[PDB]
C-alpha cells in the first residue's frame, strides 16, 4: 500500500534486461512473443533476443541455429557423455545426469571454443600476419586452439567444418577473422595435414566474425560478449541436446549401475601412513 | 436450540479455503478491537497438504494452521465454535453438511452465489436439528464490533 | 592389436544408440550430419534424432522448435532465474550459473510439463469424460494440472498458448488429447475465468499427441517417452536459452555479490539447546 | 528508515531456524559458537545442532562422528568417485567434480542408508517378526534394503560394520531396530 | 592486522584469512611436509575442500529446516527487480 501510494523508498537488488514476464504479453528483450512468433525467427532469433538484446538478421540466427546442430553430440567417449550417462545408469534424474555431465565443460572439454576465438581475435588484432603467428605460438610452447584435426586432414574434410564455412561464405557480408584463420590453416596444413581448422576453431572465428560483421553490435560489445563466455553459453546449449539424448537412450536401454572394474584402477596407494 | 449470542471477544473461528486476504482482515479487525487472541484459529484447504500459513498480529508475525482436512481442524482446536465458509456453490453445501456433523460448531457462514435453492433449504432443515445458526448464503457475513468480524464484512481497516 | 587381430573376447560395459563419433563422417541415429543439414531440418529434426532416433516431420520438428522458443524464459523472479543470477553476481561461471539455475527445475517449478501430460493420457486413456476427470481431480484433493492462471482468462488468452494451439490444429493430423484437454478447460471455466489451460498443460498435451499421432512412433514408444521424462528434457533445454541469457546479462551489469536482507528472513531459532 | 520507526509492514518471505549470523556472536540453534567449543562439541555435536536443533549426548555426536567416518570413501571404483575423477581430469574446479560427483548419490548409490532406515522402520512399525518380514518382502519382490555382500559373508565380517556395532552396544541406551535388524 | 587496525579499527583479521594463514602454518610447520608439497596443496585447493566440507553441514541444515518447516515455493517478488529492457529490439 505504501508503494503503490509512494509514501516509501526501497532500492531494486536485481537488474534484468532479458525478459518481462510481467503484463498482458512475455517480451523477449523489448520484442513480445506473438512478434517474436511474427518474423518468423526460430531458435537463432530467440537466442539473439535472450543473450544479445539484439534484432539479429536471419543469416546470423541460422548460423546459430547450424553452430548448435554441430555441437549438438560428439559421441559418448567425451567426458561429459560419460558423466551423463554414468549419471543415468544410477538411476538419478534428467536433470541430474544432465547437470553431471555440464559440470565437466569449459576447460579441457568444450573450452576450445572460447579460447580459439580469444586467440585469433587477439591475434588479429595485434596486427601481426599469420605466419608471425604460428612463429610467436611455436615460441612460447603453445598450440593454436582450433587448428589440429585427429584423422581426417585434407580431401576428406571435417564435412561438418564445410557445411559452416560454406554457409559463412554463402551469407556472411565480410569475415576478416575468418580469413585469418584460414591464413593461419594454410600455413599450419603445410606442417602437416591434420592440422587444418577444427569445427571449434571454426564456429569461435565465424561467431566473432558475426558479432563484430553484422550491424547489431558494435566493437566494445562484440568483444565484451565475446569476453564474458558467449561461445561457452553456445558450446553448452549445444552439447546439452546431446546429453539429454545420452540420458533417455541411457533410460531407454534400461542400464544398470555402473561400477568401474578394479584391473584399469591401478591403485598406487602408500605403504602405510 | 439457537442461542441468542452468536461472537464475543473470545470466539474462535475456522475458514474454509484459501482466503489470506479476509483472514488478514480479519486479524487486523481483532487487533484494532484489542483482542487478547486472533478469531482465527485454522483454515481448511483440501488442496494442499497441512502447513502454517504466516499472518500479522498487528506489527508481530504469528502462524496460523492449514488443514487438508476439516476433521484435523475441528480435533485440535475445540474451542472453535464458527464456521466461516468461502467454498463456491458446487462446494459450500457439502463443507457445511460435514461441518453440521460436528457439535463444536454453533455459527456458520456462507458467502457463496448461486446455491440451489434445494440445498439450501436442506441446509436450513439440517441447521434447525442440529440448532446450528447459518448466517445465510450470498452474504458478506456481519460484524460484531469490538467482538468479531465475518469474511470481508466492513471492508478494508 | 588382439582387439585389431580379435584373439580376445571382452564384452563392454556400454552401450549408446544416439551418436556415432567414430568414422570418416559424425552420425546422428544413423543419419550422416551432411544428410542433416541437407535435409534442412532445424533444431527439431537433431533434437528428434538424438532423442527418439526417430525422423519425425518437418511439422514436429518446427512444433518442437517452437516449444523450446516457448519456454526459453519466463522473467528472473523464477526459482531457476533466481539462482543463476545469485551464482553469476558471485562471479562463479557461465556452466554454474546454469548448473545452479537448472537444478531447481523439479515437480515444483517446470515440472508441471510432465505431471500434465502424464495426468492427460491417464484420464485419456481411463475412458471417463472430461467431466468425470474433474470431478475426479476434485474429489482427490488435487489440481488439475497445466489448467489455471495468473491473470490470463477467457476473452484474455495467454497470446503464447494460443500460437500453440493454432499451430498444432493447422498441422497436426489428429489430436485427441489436446481435444479432451480442451474440453476440461471449457469446463473448468465454467468454476471461474483464469481456469484456461497453460502453457505447460498445452505444450504436455500437444507433445503426447505429436508422440502418439506421427507415425514415427508407436503406443509403447510414445508412453515410455513420456515415461522417462522427454518433456522434462524439452522444458529443461528450452529454459537454459533463459538461463544463459540471465548469466550474460548479470556479467554485462556488472552485479556485486548478492547479500540477502536480515528484515526479509525472520529467524525463528529456538530459546537454547 | 520506515521500518526503524516501525511505520510499515512488510511479510518477510524466509524463515530459519539453525543459524544467527547477526548479533555480536555466531549462533548454531540458541547455542552461542563460544558456548559451544567451551562444551567440547565435535562435528557430531555441531551436525546435530544445525541439523536437528538439539544438544545431542556425547554418545550420540560421537557416533555421528564414526558414521562420517565410516562414509568417507570406498573407493573410485563407485560412480560418483568416477564422476568425481572424471571432472577434476577435465581440470574443471573442486566444487564442480565434487558436484558432478555428489550428483550420483540417489537411489543406487548412496541411497541405501535411507532406504534401509526407512524399511526398518516400517517393518518394526507394522510388528510383525522378522521371520515374516523376510517372507514378505520375498512374496512381494523387493530385496530386503540393507542386506547382503559381495565377498566378505562369515568370519571376516565387513569389519566397519562390527566397529560400529560393537559401539551401539557399548554406548547406545536402547536399541530395538538394531536388535531386530540383526534377527532379520 | 596491527597495522590495518592502525589505518581502520575493523580492519582485523577475518576468519578466512586466519584459518588461511593458520592452515598454511600447519601445513607447512608439521613434519608431515615438505614445503614444495605444502605449496602444491595450497595450490590446488585445500582450503577450497575445508571451506566447501564446512558449509555443507549448514547447507545441509539449511535443507533440512526448510523441508521441517514446509516452505512452498519461492517467487521473488516483483518490486525488488529492475526492469531496463531495450524499447525494442
Ligand atoms: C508453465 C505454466 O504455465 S505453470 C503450469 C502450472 N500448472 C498447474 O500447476 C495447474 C494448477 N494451477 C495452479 O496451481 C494455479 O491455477 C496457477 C498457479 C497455475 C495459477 O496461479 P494462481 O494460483 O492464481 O497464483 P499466481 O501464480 O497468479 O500468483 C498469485 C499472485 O501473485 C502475483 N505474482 C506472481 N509472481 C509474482 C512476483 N514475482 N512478484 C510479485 N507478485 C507476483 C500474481 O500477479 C498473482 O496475482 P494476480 O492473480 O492478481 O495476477
Ligand atoms: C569468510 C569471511 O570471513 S569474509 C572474508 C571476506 N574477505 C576479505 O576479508 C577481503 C577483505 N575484506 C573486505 O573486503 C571487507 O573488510 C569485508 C567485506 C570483509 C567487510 O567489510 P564491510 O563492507 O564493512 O562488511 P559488510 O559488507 O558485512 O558490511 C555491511 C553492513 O551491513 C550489515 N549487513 C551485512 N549483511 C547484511 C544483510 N544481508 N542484511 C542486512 N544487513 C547486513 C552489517 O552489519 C554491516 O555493518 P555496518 O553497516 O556497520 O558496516
Ligand atoms: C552402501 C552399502 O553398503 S551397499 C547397500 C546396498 N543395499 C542392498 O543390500 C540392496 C539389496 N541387496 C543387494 O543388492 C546386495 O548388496 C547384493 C549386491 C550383495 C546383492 O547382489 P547379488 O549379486 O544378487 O547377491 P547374490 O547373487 O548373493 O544374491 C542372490 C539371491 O539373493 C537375493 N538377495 C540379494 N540381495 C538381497 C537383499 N538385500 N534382500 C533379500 N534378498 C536378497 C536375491 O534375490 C537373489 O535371489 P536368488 O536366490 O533367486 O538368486
Ligand atoms: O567436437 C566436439 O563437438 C567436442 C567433442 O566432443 C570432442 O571432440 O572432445
Ligand atoms: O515455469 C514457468 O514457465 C514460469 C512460471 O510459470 C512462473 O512460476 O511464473
Ligand atoms: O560407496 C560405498 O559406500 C559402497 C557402495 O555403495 C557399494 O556397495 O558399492
Amino acid at each position: 500500500w505504501a508503494r503503490e501510494l509512494g509514501l516509501i523508498r526501497k532500492p531494486a537488488s536485481f537488474m534484468t534486461s532479458i525478459c518481462d514476464e510481467r503484463g498482458q504479453e512475455l517480451i523477449y528483450a523489448g520484442m513480445p512473443i506473438t512478434e517474436v512468433f511474427k518474423e518468423e525467427m526460430g531458435i537463432g532469433g530467440v537466442l539473439g533476443l535472450l543473450w544479445f538484446q539484439k534484432r539479429l538478421p536471419k543469416y546470423s540466427c541460422q548460423f546459430i541455429e547450424m553452430c548448435l546442430m554441430v555441437t549438438a553430440d560428439h559421441g559418448p567417449a567425451v567426458s561429459g557423455a560419460h558423466n551423463t550417462i554414468i549419471c543415468a545408469r544410477a538411476g538419478k534424474d534428467l536433470v541430474s545426469s544432465l547437470t553431471s555431465g555440464l559440470l565437466t565443460i569449459g576447460d579441457r572439454f568444450g573450452g576450445a571454443l572460447d579460447a580459439a576465438a580469444k586467440m585469433f581475435s587477439k591475434a588479429f588484432d595485434s596486427g601481426i600476419i599469420p605466419m608471425e603467428f604460428v612463429n610467436k605460438m611455436k615460441k612460447e610452447g603453445k598450440l593454436i586452439m582450433g587448428i589440429g584435426h585427429r584423422v581426417k586432414s585434407i580431401n576428406n574434410p571435417d564435412m561438418r567444418v564445410q557445411i559452416l564455412k560454406d554457409y559463412v561464405r554463402q551469407h556472411f557480408p565480410a569475415t576478416p577473422l575468418l580469413d585469418y584463420a584460414l591464413e593461419v590453416e594454410k600455413i599450419t596444413t603445410s606442417k602437416k595435414p591434420n592440422l587444418i581448422l577444427n569445427v571449434a576453431g571454426l564456429i569461435g572465428v565465424a561467431f566473432v566474425d558475426m558479432l563484430r560483421n553484422c550491424g547489431s553490435f558494435t566493437r566494445e560489445e562484440a568483444d565484451e560478449y565475446i569476453d564474458i563466455g558467449a561461445l561457452n553459453g553456445i558450446f553448452v546449449l549445444g552439447r546439452s541436446m546431446g546429453f539429454i539424448g545420452h540420458y533417455l537412450d541411457q533410460k531407454r536401454l534400461k542400464q544398470g549401475l555402473y561400477r568401474h572394474p578394479w584391473d584399469d584402477i591401478s591403485y598406487v596407494l602408500p605403504e602405510h601412513m | 436450540g439457537k442461542s441468542t449470542t452468536l461472537f464475543s471477544r473470545h470466539t474462535k473461528a475456522i475458514v474454509w479455503g484459501m482466503q489470506t486476504r479476509a483472514v488478514q482482515g480479519m486479524l487486523d479487525f481483532d487487533y484494532v478491537c484489542s483482542r487478547d487472541e486472533p478469531s482465527v484459529a485454522a483454515m481448511v484447504y483440501p488442496f494442499t497438504g497441512d502447513h502454517k500459513q504466516k499472518f500479522y498480529w498487528g506489527h508481530k508475525e504469528i502462524l496460523i494452521p492449514v488443514f487438508k482436512n476439516m476433521a484435523d481442524a475441528m480435533r485440535k482446536h475445540p474451542e472453535v465454535d464458527v464456521l466461516i465458509n468461502f467454498a463456491s456453490l458446487r462446494s459450500a453445501y457439502d463443507s457445511t453438511m460435514e461441518t453440521m456433523n460436528y457439535a463444536q460448531i454453533r455459527t456458520i457462514a456462507i458467502i457463496a452465489e448461486g446455491i440451489p435453492e434445494a440445498l439450501t433449504r436442506k441446509l436450513i432443515k439440517k441447521a434447525d436439528q442440529k440448532g446450528v445458526t447459518i448466517i445465510g448464503p450470498a452474504t458478506v457475513g456481519g460484524i460484531k464490533p469490538g467482538c468479531f468480524k465475518i469474511g470481508n464484512t466492513g471492508g478494508m481497516l
